[PDB]
C-alpha cells in the first residue's frame, strides 16, 4: 500500500503510484543533494 | 629610423621568467589535482550509491546536511527531518 | 626634520610581491585542498 516509486528511465524518472504509471519526470524536477565535495581550485592568473 | 633605449635592470625579465616558470608549474599541478579530484568525486559516486542502498539514513544525513530519516523510492531518496531530543530526556532500560 | 635614504633596488620589493602573490595563491589552494580532504574523509566514514 502507498506504493510510490521513482525509476530512472532515459534522462529522467518514471514516477509510479500503486503499481501504475503516473508520468515521466525531468531530471531536474527532483531536488538534488550532492555527494561531491567542492574543491574550487582556480588558477594563478598570468601576471606581467 | 630611430634609436632604441634599453633598461638597466634585467631583473624585471628575470622575475618574469621565475614567476612564469613557477606559475606554469603550480597551475599545471593544481589543474591535475582538480582534474583528479573531479575524477575522484565521480568515481566515489558509485560507492555512495551502494551505501545509500545500504544505510540510507546515514548517507542522507551526511549529504543533506542534517539528521534526516530516509528510504529509497527506487532510484531516489525520500527524506524527512528528525526531531532532536535532549540528552537528559533519555533513559536506558537495564535489560 | 631628517632626510630619508632610498635603496637602489626595487627587486627586494618585486620579490616581496611575487612571493606574496604566489604564497597567497598556494596557501589558499592547499587550504582548499586540505579542507576538501577533511570533508572527503568525514564523508567516506559513512
Amino acid at each position: 500500500v502507498g506504493h510510490r516509486r521513482y525509476f530512472t528511465f532515459g534522462g529522467g524518472y518514471v514516477y509510479f503510484e500503486e503499481y501504475a504509471y503516473s508520468h515521466q519526470l525531468s531530471r531536474a524536477d527532483i531536488t538534488t543533494v550532492s555527494t561531491f565535495i567542492d574543491l574550487n581550485i582556480t588558477m594563478l592568473e598570468d601576471h606581467e | 629610423v630611430e634609436r632604441i633605449k634599453t633598461t638597466s635592470s634585467i631583473e624585471f625579465a628575470r622575475l618574469q621568467f621565475t614567476y612564469n616558470h613557477i606559475q606554469r608549474h603550480v597551475n599545471d599541478m593544481l589543474g591535475r589535482v582538480a582534474i583528479a579530484w573531479c575524477e575522484l568525486q565521480n568515481h566515489e559516486l558509485t560507492l555512495w550509491n551502494e551505501a545509500r542502498k545500504l544505510n540510507p539514513n546515514a548517507i542522507a544525513s551526511v549529504t543533506v546536511g542534517r539528521r534526516v530519516s530516509a528510504r529509497m523510492l527506487g532510484d531516489v531518496m525520500a527524506v524527512s527531518t528528525c526531531v532532536p531530543v535532549a540528552a537528559d530526556n533519555v533513559i536506558v532500560q537495564n535489560s
